[PDB]
RNA sequence: CCAGGCCUUGACAUGCUAGGGAACCCGGGUGAAAGCCUGGGGUGCCCCGCGAGGGGAGCCCUAGCACAGGUGCUGCAUGGCCGUCGUCAGCUCGUGCCGUGAGGUGUUGGGUUAAGUCCCGCAACGAGCGCAACCCCCGCCGUUAGUUGCCAGCGGUUCGGCCGGGCACUCUAACGGGACUGCCCGCGAAAGCGGGAGGAAGGAGGGGACGACGUCUGGUCAGCAUGGCCCUUACGGCCUGGGCGACACACGUGCUACAAUGCCCACUACAAAGCGAUGCCACCCGGCAACGGGGAGCUAAUCGCAAAAAGGUGGGCCCAGUUCGGAUUGGGGUCUGCAACCCGACCCCAUGAAGCCGGAAUCGCUAGUAAUCGCGGAUCAGCCAUGCCGCGGUGAAUAC
């Protein structure tokens, strides 16, 4: 995540097809979840601390 | 159109773009995929028998 | 199996006849767990026996099995850095198992088109002491006393 | 690696979420982003205050950020000058008009997050790694604690081969889902590298 | 068997740039990256230079090659 | 018949509908 | 006919909150249908553990959004007194449509 | 008058109703045989009745929801069993030896990750 | 990443010295875009002696500066997190005792266990990390709860649980019960083992989550962070087009099939778990059709995705490279989207390849497993997903 692409991808583009997602936190973009807005790494790192409400550990 | 006439329309249809510098055309000359497949693996239907070449050691 | 002998699965008898030997047989025909089909195969395959043979298919079935259970077999063994075929007396469990399995592996090799038929016919030629289900039997035993030169090891 | 962040494993029987509220689908992602923004100031400005936790109760338009400090006589400031600032510097970010409560930390020695930090600063002051650790552990043991434990990342005293310093007393059953072991993590930045401090503190039972 | 529904696409970059070449008659060389565009009968006979990955291959247009696109005339892959 | 995109199971597989698998 | 829906993340937080609405409702209201679960909707999260590349790792995370309901037929201005501003939970949302 | 029993199996429930009658089975208003047409082991349902020579003394108003037709069988079967105690509790005497008041967790096992099913691990070639 | 065109206190932070301007907004020229040039309207808050105007805060440009920026090397400089031996049953400590000492004992031996699990014994007695247990799902049942559920019991039907009416059942979900080798027989010094019974369930009832001390200098500086060296008119920044999809080949994971225990068409029946606002789309209509026009319902136990498929009945096929198989190619369409040539999926007509069950060799799986069948979701305009992560339907064999 280069500052050049984080702050970049935020600006409104000339084509809406162009607008991709990035993690609000890490800057990763390979695979962020819409529901939270974070990278699959960041999702974890937080879920653990408990900083994402109602987000428990699955078990069945 | 059936045999006597189809096998003709297609044959020439192929030459159509062949005669022109048409990408799709080139694929026809090379005997590769045309509709957009990969040429690293599974494409044995357009090339046919496998032409095994040599490689190099690593051990 | 390393700690125990491992209990053998008890099956549910048949809804029609009630012999569990039946259930075992079908299970062996069943592919992709289509047990509803496998059942029909056996059934209509019995109907063929009534129309072509003047006997009760239940008993016929049994005599067929009874007649394929090979009573002698071979078991590979590395005795002195070599593959010596060691004949041995076969147990009741294995007999039953081998029979059904061959009745079907041979069956499906028949030149016949319909599957219910193919089975029906194997159950007949069986009793009479022929076909190929019984051939895979005599072929085995023909290896038993064939190398009975070696029956002097384990058991 | 093995292990599983103790906390994340316990929010179920005992240990609540660091931000408990509710949300839809359209607001969740947004809400949370603003949340994380909050800590991105508290952590910065409330360093020396001995921060610990940041509870966050949301509601309609109203919001409440309870901040646990070791040394509140700092967050507060002179008669109520800094806490005044922290609210305005706060609304500058969130257009939500939110309160900020402050709860003194009953014994900073029993608060894993803090404990970890304690070591950290000590490592930046070029202190003695091995010793720094041992003392740390006893501090927790003397007061209360049914079990303590401190770890370190690597490059103890700036060596050329990062190692790990192990140390603990009492019990620390990271396997007993009815423990209630706090776990802190520091991150000292030294001239030769980054080193990671980890606390673990066993408290009570059922 | 490819398709663009109802409304053939051509980039206004050269469209209105090529039509200004008919008022005068003919031209010689054109250069525009847009290869996205389908070829119109109104372009026939012109000598357009389309961009490769690095080069700018000129492409002469004929009556029989109108049903295609510019890109179909720019080979990108260098082989053998 | 899972690759014959012009049969019953053919669409079922790709999950599309056409002249061989309609909407009723 | 006050329809009361209670959506929340903690079933304890709802249970109580749904009890709080149930208690002072029979005190000043009339015949209450009690609290009823739905369903409850979950949001699974299958993420990989290591930030590197080990597909076979993967940690599982869930997010249950429980749903509760409390109906109150024959609504009196008295009932709407006790249940006007007598709440306590923080991670619970309510919506009424009558 | 009315004999309910409750019969659950493999995520499927079956409402069991035994009224004294001629002996017929109505499932969801449909002729028993018309519903279970082609089902070989279908007959299994009635095994518990034919257990106490009680074939044809009761009727069968049975419903069912969930599961699979070839699991709806065992489903009813159990059900019929449970209602039968109501009529005569001393019935276990012949029932349990046949084990019809048993219920096994034969449920479909959770799909584990990394794998391709419950156990089915993916194959490796050169190790 | 490559090409070509363009940019430099720079797309982003904090700030400094000099000079000019509220911010802002709306055009045009050149252009592939970015960028460059150019033009207009436009003139706020502060503080001052009325005015004129003067200094100032924020904001903008310009010139210089501190610095921004770097997916640029180094995972043998590091954090964190993960893979791994290994869910294996071990790894250790205090004190006591043994030994000049390194160390030993305990932890071992005999029995037992899934287990350093427990019994007996013994210079040891304990303890820690690990096993187990506490926690979640599944199976029985109880209480609390009734807009799911039903003639279960009564009254009407457009006979659709549709309506009333009713919570009983199904359910839904929150709490609690229930198995402990407790009972009986035999074996045993004990631990425990075998067998039986009552029970929904047995000896850890099925599955989860859960990985010790350490090992590999494991992996990862391209997630993040970070010591260090390296670039700063560029190793940076914007853009357009190309590339990551290249092909004589080779190997891995898989998908489709070689067919009659089958293929096709038709009519007909059981599922679960998920997701849905500009989103799921009922329903009508146009079209072979993908789709489109129209338009209701749902904010979702009350609407929708939806059809489950295999199965079941009828009928067609007749053993053919075939009504098996669907590759490739021609043709014509739909949709997404700025744009589908490179390089999208989908429909339809035609084409109908290899392939008739696989060399040496090699994988998985011990029960609702495998095998087989369909369904859902994440990501996502769309989609190259036959992948992944879950769901249930049916349902084996076999272990000396
Ligand atoms: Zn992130």
């Amino acid at each position: 995540a280069r500052k050049a692409l984080i702050e970049k991808a935020k600006r409104t583009p000339k084509f809406k097809v162009r607008a991709y997602t990035r993690c609000v936190r890490c800057g990763r973009a390979r695979s962020v979840y819409r529901f939270f807005g974070l990278c699959r790494i960041c999702l974890r790192e937080l879920a653990h601390k408990g900083q994402l409400p109602g987000v428990r550990k699955a078990s069945w | 159109k059936l045999e006597g006439e189809l096998r003709a329309e297609v044959a020439a249809n192929i030459k159509r773009l062949m005669d022109i510098g048409c990408y799709r055309g080139l694929r026809h000359r090379r005997g590769l995929p045309v509709r957009g497949q990969r040429t690293r693996t599974n494409a044995r239907t357009r090339k046919g028998p496998r032409k095994t070449v040599a490689g190099k050691k690593k051990a | 199996a390393r700690r125990r002998r491992a209990e053998v699965r008890q099956l549910q008898p048949d809804l029609v006849y009630g012999d569990v030997l039946v259930t075992a047989f079908i299970n062996k025909i069943m592919r992709d767990g289509k047990k509803n089909l496998a059942a029909r195969i056996f059934y209509d395959a019995c109907k063929i026996i009534q129309e072509k043979t003047g006997q009760e298919p239940l008993k016929v079935f049994k005599q067929a099995v009874e007649n394929v259970k090979p009573r002698m077999e071979v078991r590979s063994r590395r005795v002195g850095g070599a593959n010596y075929q060691v004949p041995m007396e076969v147990s009741p469990r294995r007999q039953q198992s081998l029979a059904l399995r061959w009745l079907v592996q041979a069956a499906n090799q028949r030149p016949e088109r319909r599957a219910a038929v193919r089975i029906a016919h194997e159950l007949m030629d069986a009793a009479e002491g022929k076909g190929g289900a019984v051939k895979k039997k005599e072929d085995v035993e023909r290896m038993a006393e064939a190398n009975r030169a070696y029956a002097h090891y384990r058991w | 690696g093995n292990k599983i962040h103790p906390i994340g494993f316990r929010l179920g029987i005992t240990r609540d979420w660091e931000s408990r509220w509710y949300a839809g689908k359209k607001q969740y992602r947004h809400l949370l982003l603003e949340d994380q923004r909050i800590r991105g100031l508290l952590e910065k400005e409330l360093y020396s205050a001995g921060l610990a936790r940041v509870d966050i109760e949301r509601a309609a338009d109203n919001v409440a950020v309870t901040v646990h400090v070791a040394k509140p006589g700092v967050v507060i400031g002179r008669g109520g000058e800094r806490i005044r600032v922290l609210r305005e510097e706060l609304a500058k970010l969130t257009g939500k008009n939110v309160a900020l409560n402050v709860q003194e930390v009953q014994n900073p020695n029993l608060s894993a997050p803090l404990v970890a930090q304690r070591v950290a600063e000590q490592i930046e002051r070029r202190f003695a790694v091995r010793r720094a650790i041992k003392q740390a552990v006893q501090r927790v043991m003397e007061s209360g604690a049914k079990g303590a434990k401190v770890i370190v990342s690597g490059r103890i005293g700036g060596a050329e081969q990062a190692r790990t310093e192990w140390a603990a007393q009492g019990r620390v059953p990271l396997h007993t889902l009815r423990a209630n072991i706090d776990y802190g993590f520091a991150l000292a930045r030294t001239t030769y590298g980054v080193l990671g401090v980890k606390a673990y503190i066993f408290l009570g039972e059922v | 068997p490819r398709s663009l529904k109802k409304g053939v696409f051509v980039d206004d970059h050269l469209l209105e740039k090529v039509l200004e070449l008919n008022a005068k008659g003919e031209k010689r060389l054109i250069k525009t990256w847009s290869r996205r565009s389908t070829i119109v009968p109104e372009m026939v006979g012109h000598t357009i230079a389309v961009y490769n990955g690095k080069q700018h291959v000129p492409v002469y247009i004929t009556e029989n090659m109108v049903g295609h696109k510019l890109g179909e005339f720019a080979p990108t892959r260098t082989y053998r | 018949g899972k690759g014959d995109r012009r049969t019953r199971r053919g669409k079922i597989w790709r999950g599309t509908y056409g002249k061989y698998r309609p909407r009723k | 006919k006050i329809r009361i829906k209670l959506r929340g993340f903690d079933h304890k937080t709802l249970d109580a909150s749904a009890q709080k609405i149930v208690e002072a409702a029979r005190r000043s209201g009339a015949q209450v249908s009690g609290p009823i679960p739905l369903p409850t909707r979950v949001r699974r999260f299958t993420v990989i553990r290591g930030p590197f590349k080990h597909k076979d790792s993967r940690e599982h995370f869930e997010l249950r959004t429980h749903n509760r309901l409390v109906d109150i037929i024959n609504p009196n201005r008295k009932t709407i007194e006790q249940l006007m501003t007598l709440d306590l939970p923080t991670g619970v949302e309510i919506e009424i449509k009558t | 008058e009315q004999y309910y029993g409750t019969g659950r199996r493999k995520e499927a429930v079956a409402r069991v109703f035994l009224r004294p009658g001629n002996g017929k089975v109505t499932v969801n208003g449909q002729d028993f045989n018309e519903y279970f047409q082609g089902l070989v082991r279908a007959v299994a349902a009635l095994e518990p009745l034919r257990a106490v020579d009680a074939l044809g003394r009761f009727d069968a108003y049975i419903t069912v929801r969930g599961g699979g037709k070839s699991g709806q069988i065992d489903a009813i079967k159990l059900g019929i069993a449970r209602a039968l105690v109501q009529y005569n509790p001393d019935y276990r005497a012949k029932l349990k030896p046949l084990g019809f008041l048993t219920r096994d967790a034969r449920v479909v096992e959770r799909k584990k990750y990394g794998k391709h099913k419950a156990r089915r691990a993916p194959q490796y070639s050169k190790r």
